[PDB]
RNA sequence: UUCACAUCGACGGGAAGGUUUGGCACCUCGAUGUCGGCUCUUCGCCACCUGGGGCUGUAGUAUGUUCCAAGGGUUGGGCUGUUCGCCCAUUAAAGCGGUACGUGAGCUGGGUUCAGAACGUCGUGAGACAGUUCGGUCCAUAUCCGGUGUGGGCGUUAGAG
RNA sequence: CUAUAACGGUCCUAAGGUAGCGAAAUUCCUUGUCGGGUAAGUUCCGACCCGCACGAAAGGCGUAACGAUCUGGGCACUGUCUCGGAGAGAGGCUCGGUGAAAUAGACAUGUCUGUGAAGAUGCGGACUACCUGCACCUGGACAGAAAGACCCUAUGAAGCU
RNA sequence: AACCCAGAGCUAGCUGGUUCUCCCCGAAAUGCGUUGAGGCGCAGCAGUUGACUGGACAUCUAGGGGUAAAGCACUGUUUCGGUGCGGGCCGCGAGAGCGGUACCAAAUCGAGGCAAACUCUGAAUACUAGAUAUGACCUCCAAAUAACAGGGGUCAAGGUCGGCCAGUGAGACGAUGGGGGAUAAGCUUCAUCGUCGAGAGGGAAACAGCCCGGAUCACCAGCUAAGGCCCCUAAAUGACCGCUCAGUGAUAAAGGAGGUAGGGGUGCAGAGACAGCCAGGAGGUUUGCCUAGAAGCAGCCACCCUUGAAAGAGUGCGUAAUAGCUCACUGAUCGAGCGCUCUUGCGCCGAAGAUGAACGGGGCUAAGCGGUCUGCCGAAGCUGUGGGAUGUAAAAAAACAU
């Protein structure tokens, strides 16, 4: 003994998924090429 | 057996810090001794409180290499005003009510 | 082991912060045990190592406890912790924050201070180690 | 043997061996068989 | 005898356990029935005895200690309501424990927490003492899971012995 | 001899326990020492005495007889026990007839571990298990029973002084 | 201290109960007083309504404080040495004197710390008080082409007084600074914040209080955050650099270590090394004493010199002790890489419980951990499309903001 346990909430810290390892931290998306826009959808000219 | 707790809770603050607006009459210091000394247009009280004669603005300076001696000036100047902002607050109570 | 005059009774703990400065170079002696990590140290220990360092030189070179405990520590009895009446009178501790000297021994040929000192880091709660007069 | 868990080479003679994991003294004095951990 | 480590290990230090005494008081006061015995388990080890081994300040016979080892074993009584609290006679030894200090919809009620009564003491007094002493109806035709037995349908691709 | 004080001095009250009895239905420490009894007896009998806190009509001490009284040891007698066994009767069991009960949110109602108001069939992982009867046992469903009787609270109720 | 009827539907600050829809706003569990603390009164925080307002957010500058840290000026303690005052002791002698002691102690000095009720000093934040800007969109008019300034119309937003009225008054954990405790508790008590309370959803296996995040609705549409990409479950058993061989990867220390990849220092390596085979390995002398004996090896003192390649009054065993044995040291062959040293990273032992593997399982030598670059999955979040509702507001809308 001499030694307290980790419980609720408490646990959790210890024990929950960090992402440590800064190289993932760090990451962004793709961005992508602008994509020029697009038409309309729909017309009642018909 | 504990024979402890006994405290008194008394407050006893600096009241209006340098550059602030003094009324007359109103307190600067209240104290428990005479940490700040009275300057000029202060008065020492009963209790050594320290309260403003004359509107202004109240000072902490050293009047020794030690000591504090508050003081008080006149203070007035700036009528100068820059802010659109309260003008348009006033601008639209009115507008709104014309409107309702 | 102790002081001579009681200031006050009682006094509440603190909590250690790591040494910056003030590491406590090396004044007397010539070998030293630095202390690494942070606790307390009571007075019972103290006599400990003084103990080992002082029957294991035995022949030369002094002792000298650098720290001295002045503090006192209080122990409660099996009473549903009510309020903290009397246990001052129960051990004293000192402080002991990293970077700092416990004991220095001056007078002793190389190994023989390392057994000393060795032994002596052995009688005590922390981890430590010995160091030359640099 | 003497379990020690953290017994050291004590006679001038003593060799320190490991073995399947255990580190283990060996003399040519038995009352110095040790092994550690 | 010399010899720190065959054996005991002062002075002090670092741990694991969770079962003693405790600290909190989180569930349970439209209720989670207490001590000790009986019967019946089953599990843990850091091992008491039996299996193998080192080291021994082991001549042998005894041992002393540690190491792997839980497969098994782990009496009968006298005293007390009272698990190493204990003398008797053995015995290979006559272990320590966990299981709501295992087990009261399985059992007894010797003790303690009911009403009677008395002793010492406290209280002027009613009464009282985690002091003592004598007496004091512990209820039950299993729905379900569990377990021991035993069946039937049906599956087994045609149907059966 | 050493000890225990036959006998003395001090404050004290109104005075400082007489006779008997005594570890006692009163002695806590305490299974108090010693003797008898027992193979072994914290119970028991006889004594000693530092009576924690016995004691003279809230009587002291002892008594022949009497006790569905409490208590200790005896001889005879035995299933109380060692260590069970067989038997007869009434139930249980099956078939014909009549036919309740308490309980009951709905239950398509597994084990181990983990978790969680910190002791789950209802959540997670793994294992295990055809469906459904009947007899049998009672470890769980914090099983039923009585809105606990212990503990506390209420500027609750009631009894006694 | 009967039973029935009546006052009586007694009283209960205590338990239980309180039924149909939608919409908007939406807390507290703090202080004070209380025969009061599992009540109530006031404040504090909701609603709704009427004024007067000015902000709120960011930025910057002032003003006081004595906290964190530091410090020994103060107070209180605190070790090492200096100094010696003065005192005790020996006595001489019938007075105090020069002194001596490995002597006890008061001020001081040098070195050296420590303190919630110590400060010569002293931050960051916090607080108070000032000025300084500009938020989101529009429609625009004049542009080559933007931008923005030019206006106009909206929308969004702080407070300080009041009115009518509530509920709340033991919070919980997490982070930090602390008291109490044993620097024990999912303990207790306060100060500043977060979530839960009153809040869903994804990660965490399950799992209020940890992480991202905030749920008006529809969608068999898409991009991401926290977290992840072998199977059970979505998505690379994807790239290259390293490190682990224990199933560690999920849990705990002191201590131990020729485990393992590196690093920091150190000397040696043809006036050749650590390996081994080797050879040699003393005279004084039995060192003096003690002891029966002590002769290197019970114990203690001197502890050197001579000889030489080299020998320590001998390293260990042993002998009654001697002797004996062997080490250190030293030359030759073989042959040029080996000692020492502290720490970094990952590991091993130390590290054992009671129903049955308990750590998600299958498993894995990478599907583990350290490092970087790329693609993806991932929520009720953001986008896209389409409805609803509140006000803003006074009217068809439409547009915002929720």
């Amino acid at each position: 003994s001499s030694r307290p346990q980790k419980k609720g909430t408490a646990h959790h810290m210890k024990t929950r998924p960090k992402k440590t390892a800064r190289w993932d931290i760090k990451r962004g998306p793709a961005v992508y090429p602008p994509l020029p826009p697009l038409p309309a959808e729909w017309t009642i000219v018909s | 057996t504990k024979n402890g707790r006994d405290s008194k809770g008394q407050r006893l603050g600096v009241k209006i810090y340098g550059d602030q607006v003094a009324k007359p009459g109103a307190i600067i210091i209240r104290q428990r001794g005479t940490k700040f000394h009275p300057g000029k247009n202060v008065g020492i009280g009963k209790d050594h409180t320290i309260f403003a004669l004359i509107d202004g603005l109240v000072k902490f300076e050293k009047y020794g290499p030690d000591k504090k001696k508050v003081s008080v000036y006149p203070r007035e100047i700036q009528p100068e005003n820059p802010n659109s902002y309260r003008a348009r607050k006033r601008e639209n109570f009115r507008l709104q009510r014309e409107k309702k | 082991l102790s002081p001579k005059r009681t200031r006050f009774r009682k006094q509440h703990r603190g909590r250690m912060k790591g040494i910056s400065y003030r590491g406590n170079r090396i004044c007397f002696g010539r070998y030293a045990l630095q202390a690494l990590e942070p606790a307390w140290i009571t007075s019972r220990q103290i006599e400990a190592g003084r103990r080992a360092m002082t029957r294991n030189a035995r022949r030369g070179g002094k002792i000298w406890v650098r720290i001295f405990p002045d503090k006192p520590v209080t122990v409660r009895p099996a009473e549903t912790r009510m309020g903290s009446g009397k246990g001052s009178p129960e051990y004293w501790v000192a402080v002991v924050k990293p970077g700092r000297i416990l004991y220095e021994i001056s007078g002793v040929a190389e190994n023989i201070a390392r057994r000393a000192v060795a032994i002596a880091a052995s009688k005590m709660p922390i981890r430590t180690q010995f160091i030359i007069s640099g | 043997m003497k379990i020690r868990a953290s017994v050291r080479p004590i006679c001038e003679k003593c060799r320190l061996i490991r073995r399947r994991g255990r580190i283990i003294v060996i003399c040519s004095n038995p009352k110095h068989k040790q092994r550690q951990g």
